[PDB]
């Protein structure tokens, strides 16, 4: 009689999960894309950038 | 014969050379210092490596005698020569005696030898090989023959009956005298250090261990000797009793200055690849 | 190089000495002695601030001109595989045991015994992909005890398939064989078995010849002797 | 017995709701509409910086807002910053306790923060007149050792312990101000949002649960790998996070809707993931193992666009600038590269 | 934090002395020093300069191998010995504080200092106003001009901004041209580009007359700058 607190309290945790707003993975994914297209533009590390902007370019020595 | 000497000469030139390549490459693309062992183990390699390239000049020397190099290229070849030879000696002295100190006394004087001391004692051994190779050995230069063809060779001062005794007996008091016992000597030490750590404190396996350390210090002390030892002792026992010089007694001088250079092609098939290397390699 | 102004000079001084600082505080740490103690509870951890002595707790102590540090790591009470790594370079682990209270079958579940558990944890730590190359020194207990309870008690037999009885000597030599005979290795790693007494000097003398003995043959397998 | 019979049943009734609820939204999967784009070419990066200095393994490092700054943290004991331009060293900072899991670097730049195996949390102060580094204080309270720390703020911190809980921090006081319990085994990381008012976490029962800063109380709870849980972190939108695990698998999950969307495999990789970490445009995924080497994913494709060979050890530590420029890496060789 | 000097006094031609300097309250031994020499009436100007460790000593060419300045670590002191003093050697000298790292303040404390009376190619000193009657509650701008252009392809730009008060020691006020130190009201503000430079006070008040100087960085060969001298 001692693990009922700890059940009773993981039920009405688990009773309020259910109580969400949810969409579609299709909406989301392209979402996610659009994003990724959008910002794809000025990323360093898609597009090689010229020695000129470089800042970690390796010297002679 | 002849020939066969001199496609002996090639053919060791050729496996010195691959060799003590490859553990140089493997070391410093590697390794890049992990421990002082590998720093003398790169020291020696260095040296050993430039006796193979000294080997080719010699051939001329063994087949066509007639020298058309000169004066400057036989007295640096020489020069060369006798730095990397006793630099090389040194150099193994020195291992052994970093050993001796690693084993026996690790508790006082490893502390002290460990962080940096070892660039200085390359430094002062390549300053002790100069400074005795060079206001000796320098007196050399080309001498004329019977046979008609100029040849390299040292020089002979005056008085030369006894200066090439004392010479003679000089280069092997410092050469092969010198290095024995102390080799022997910390070797010695090092099987009674792991005897007495055996005994002291109760160990199944002291008997596995003793016997392989005994056995590596009988490989190397046997494969020393035997590359070093004809060399001085024909020196000696041709300065003794004088011998007239025959086709025999110069195929068997080749035959002799290419066991001693043996010993090169030698120390970097044993010292490297028996060691903890093996798994590195 | 010559391109620097007066700024960055001396920022690249500051760097050199710090590296230079960096290294040689790091030599120093270089020639300590790391022990990792180990043990089932009450077998006699708790037992440091007399025999050697005049979270994870940590002692220093020396001992003939040679610094020790003893990281206890009992009262972690978390997962072992996530943070065993850390101890990956030790030196002599040390494993405290108290198997004179065999006889005692409890084991605070009401189903198993001391001496099964020490075993599996003894098996646990010594056959883990790192702790390789590690030995291992035992130290067993008082031995009053065990003196003072196989004589009232032939409790022995509870063990399988024993034949000797109420003798000493046969039973503790049987038991420094259980232990001894455990580890997968028997190549590669040493065992070395010791028995407490209440002199507070023989218990220090042992781990000191241990680790030298220890040091010793990890330069002669460094050296290329070996 | 009787009621806890019944109130298990209710709980499963409840996990049945949420399972079949879940699954009415799962229509398309992300790869079928993503097969449109076109595939990213072969990334190959090459080494620019080798910083070096530490003489045990690294075990964490991070980047500072100046994207010029970074502290990494080693097992000898001691704390550098680097100057990642010239290689210079600027501070070196001894610990009083040896054994450290992990480091954090001020938004602002004036406080780093480490901590580990040891259950205390310090925190140094680097702008002071004395011209020193000096602890500014000590926090207490875990119980398990520390695995994960970030700077909410320039008075907040945020940790995750080996006790199975998370704590939120007033570093004026020295006091909890909230406590996040729920997970049954070890938490091992968390990430923060770019907003500052959520995190997740991932822990060894293979879940990650979504928690809240403010009034702290649990929202989500994911799940989907089969061992422990390494590594996290946010996507830069902020609606989506990637888990790394130790059945050499990467798993990418979303917040607005319940579901799975992708996952990162290959069969001639059968290692743990050790650090996650992405991209300045969210594009490229990068992952480091204990095979000895890193490797750099398509978010979008699940194809391996480059490899990242430079260690000899096993990595244990990734981190990317804010202006997206370079990528760090350290490892357990004592090395840390700076990659572009 | 504290910096007090000692070994003043009145000296001859044909004299020798050693001046000493404490330094309290703060880690002396990571820290880099000057000397800066400043005639009654007149400009600073720099003297001499030892590194942190004792790894780098600098001279000036007027006093060139005729001064020697030493460290004492553990006892926090420093030393300046003189051999012979000319009639040019009456100043008021100061010891001054800095550090050198990515981002660091140099010259931020300067020192209480002492004074001493003596019996009787470089960067452009160069200052157009020399003083200037203002009157509180509107901006004032000072301008300082140099020779060569003070800006590296890094992008720094090594100009000092700083202010002293009458019976009181020189402080910092902007470094590198862009920055404020700390402590410092928000009201100044320093601006320039290339050779031209400006500073710009927003509001003016009691506490903000003296003199003011602009110093150079680019070069271990220090010049200072003349003064704008600020009447109520
Ligand atoms: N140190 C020393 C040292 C100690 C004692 C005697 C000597 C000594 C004296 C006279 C020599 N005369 C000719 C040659 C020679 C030259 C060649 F081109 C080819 C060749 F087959 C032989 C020598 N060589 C070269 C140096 C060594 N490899 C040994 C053989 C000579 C060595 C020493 O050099």
């Amino acid at each position: 009689t001692a693990s009922i607190a700890q059940a009773r309290k993981l039920v009405e945790q688990l009773k309020m999960e259910a109580n969400i707003d949810r969409i579609k993975v299709s909406k989301a994914a392209a979402d996610l894309m659009a994003y990724c297209e959008a910002h794809a533009k000025e990323d360093p590390l898609l597009t090689p950038v010229p020695a000129s902007e470089n800042p970690f370019r390796e010297k002679k020595f | 014969s002849n020939a066969v000497l001199t496609f002996i000469y090639f053919v060791v030139c050729i496996i010195g050379l691959c060799g003590n390549t490859l553990v140089i490459y493997v070391i410093l693309r590697y390794a890049k210092m992990k421990t002082i062992t590998n720093i003398y183990i790169l020291n020696l390699a260095i040296a050993d490596e430039l006796f193979m390239l000294g080997l080719p000049f010699l051939a001329m020397q063994v087949a066509l005698v007639h020298w058309p190099f000169g004066k400057a290229i036989c007295r640096v070849v020489m020069t060369v020569d006798g730095i990397n030879q006793f630099t090389s000696i040194f150099c193994l002295t020195v291992m052994s005696i970093d050993r001796y100190l690693a084993v026996v006394h690790p508790i006082k004087s490893a502390k002290w030898r460990r962080p940096r001391t070892a660039k200085m004692i390359t430094m002062a051994v390549w300053g002790v090989s100069l400074l005795v190779i060079l206001p000796i050995m320098i007196y050399a230069g080309l001498r004329s023959n019977q046979w008609g063809r100029s040849s390299c060779t040292i020089n002979w001062p005056g008085e030369s009956g006894a200066w090439y005794t004392g010479f003679i007996i000089y280069t092997f008091i410092l050469g092969f005298l010198v290095p024995l016992t102390i080799i022997c000597l910390c070797y010695l030490f090092i099987i009674i250090k792991v005897k007495s750590s055996g005994i002291r404190v109760g160990s199944s396996k002291r008997k596995k261990s003793e016997k392989k350390v005994t056995r590596m210090v009988s490989i190397v002390v046997a494969v020393f000797i035997f590359c070093w030892l004809p060399f001085y002792i024909f020196n000696v026992s041709s300065v003794s009793m004088a011998i007239s010089p025959t086709p025999a007694l110069k195929g068997m001088f080749d035959f002799v200055v290419v066991l001693t250079y043996a010993n090169s092609c030698a120390n970097p098939i044993l010292y490297a690849f028996l060691s903890d290397n093996f798994k590195k390699s | 190089g010559c391109t620097l102004s007066a700024e960055d000079k001396a920022a690249v001084e500051r760097s050199k000495m710090i590296d230079r600082n960096l290294r040689e505080d790091g030599e120093k740490a270089a020639r300590e002695v790391k022990l990792l103690l180990l043990g089932a509870g009450e077998s006699g951890k708790n037992t440091i601030v007399k025999q050697m002595k005049i979270g994870i707790v940590e002692t220093h102590f020396t001992f003939k001109d040679l610094h020790f540090k003893m990281f206890d790591v009992g009262a972690q009470r978390s997962e072992r595989k996530k943070w065993i790594h850390c101890f990956e370079g030790v030196t002599a682990i040390i494993f405290c045991v108290a198997l004179s209270d065999y006889d005692l079958v409890l084991a605070e579940d009401e189903e198993m015994n001391r001496m099964h558990a020490s075993m599996k944890l003894f098996d646990s730590i010594c056959n883990n992909k790192w702790f390789t190359d590690t030995s291992i020194i035992l130290f067993l207990n008082k031995k009053d005890l065990f003196e003072e309870k196989i004589k009232k008690s032939p409790l022995t037999i509870c063990y399988p398939e024993y034949a000797g009885s109420n003798t000493y000597e046969e039973a503790a030599a049987y038991i420094q064989c259980q232990f001894e005979d455990l580890n997968k290795r028997k190549d590669t790693k040493e065992i070395y078995t010791h028995f407490t007494c209440s002199t507070d000097t023989k218990n220090v003398q042992f781990v000191f010849d241990a680790v030298t003995d220890v040091i010793i043959k990890n330069n002669l397998k460094d050296c290329g002797l070996f | 017995g009787s009621e806890l019979d019944q109130l298990r049943q209710e709980a499963e009734q409840l996990k049945n709701q949420i399972r079949d609820a879940r699954k009415a939204c799962a229509d398309a999967t992300l790869s079928q509409i993503t097969n449109n784009i076109d595939p990213v070419g072969r990334i190959q990066m090459r080494t620019r910086r080798t910083l070096r200095g530490h003489l045990a393994k690294i075990y964490a490092m991070h980047w500072g807002t100046d994207s010029r700054l970074l502290v990494s943290a080693s097992q000898d004991g001691k704390l550098i910053i680097w100057d990642s331009y010239t290689t210079n060293k600027v501070h070196a900072i001894p610990l009083r306790s040896s054994w450290v899991m992990t480091c954090a670097y001020a938004p602002s730049g004036n406080y780093v923060a480490c901590g580990g195996l040891d259950n205390i949390c310090s925190i140094y102060n680097l702008k002071t007149r004395e011209g020193n580094v000096r602890v500014s204080r000590e926090l207490a309270g875990h119980t398990g050792y520390l695995s994960c720390c970030r700077f909410l703020d320039d008075n907040q911190i945020v940790t995750s312990s080996g006790d199975t809980t998370c704590a939120l921090w007033d570093i004026e006081t020295g006091q909890q101000t909230t406590t996040f319990t729920g997970h049954t085994g070890d938490v091992m990381s968390l990430s923060l949002a770019p907003d500052t008012r959520l995190f997740v976490s991932g822990a060894c029962d293979a879940s990650a649960k979504l928690w809240d800063v403010r009034e702290g109380m649990c929202r989500q709870t994911f799940t989907g790998h089969e061992s422990d849980i390494n590594a996290i972190c946010f996507f830069p939108n902020g609606n989506a996070f990637a888990t790394g695990s130790d059945d050499a698998t990467c798993r990418l999950f979303d917040l607005r809707a319940d579901q799975e969307l992708m996952t990162y495999s290959h069969d001639n990789i059968i290692c743990g993931i050790t650090s996650v970490s992405f991209s300045k445009s969210g594009r490229l995924l990068l992952a480091g193992y204990d095979d000895f080497n890193c490797n750099v994913w398509d978010a979008l494709k699940a194809d391996r666009a480059g490899v990242l060979a430079g260690h000899d050890n096993r990595v244990s530590c990734l981190g990317v600038t804010d202006d997206g420029m370079a990528v760090a890496t350290g490892s357990w060789d004592s090395f840390l590269k700076i990659w572009n | 934090v504290q910096l007090v000097e000692s070994g003043g006094g009145l000296v001859q031609p044909g004299g020798s002395r050693k001046l000493s300097c404490s330094a309290s309250g703060f880690a002396f031994s990571s820290f880099g020093m000057h000397w800066v020499r400043q005639a009654p009436e007149k400009g600073l100007e720099w003297v001499a300069y030892i590194s942190s460790g004792s790894g780098t000593i600098y001279y000036a060419d007027t006093v060139k191998g005729r001064f020697t300045i030493s460290r004492d670590d553990p006892k926090n002191t420093l030393f300046l010995q003189m051999t012979s003093l000319r009639s040019e050697d009456t100043a008021m000298y100061y010891c001054v504080r800095s550090i050198y790292y990515y981002g660091s303040s140099p010259f931020d404390f300067w020192g209480q200092g002492t004074t001493l009376t003596v019996s009787s190619s470089d960067i452009v000193m160069t200052q157009a106003t020399s003083s200037v009657p203002v009157t509180p509650g509107e901006s004032v701008s000072i301008s300082c001009r140099s020779s060569k252009s003070l800006l590296h392809s890094n992008g720094n730009t090594y100009l000092y901004w700083f202010l002293q008060r009458p019976g009181q020691s020189p402080q910092l006020l902007i470094y590198r041209m862009s920055n404020l130190a700390s402590g410092v009201p928000d009201r100044f503000s320093g601006s320039g580009s290339g050779t031209a430079f400006t500073l710009t006070i927003s509001r003016l008040e009691a506490e903000d007359v003296g003199v003011y100087y602009c110093m150079q960085h680019l070069e271990y060969p220090l010049t200072f700058g003349a003064g704008t001298k600020l009447e109520l």
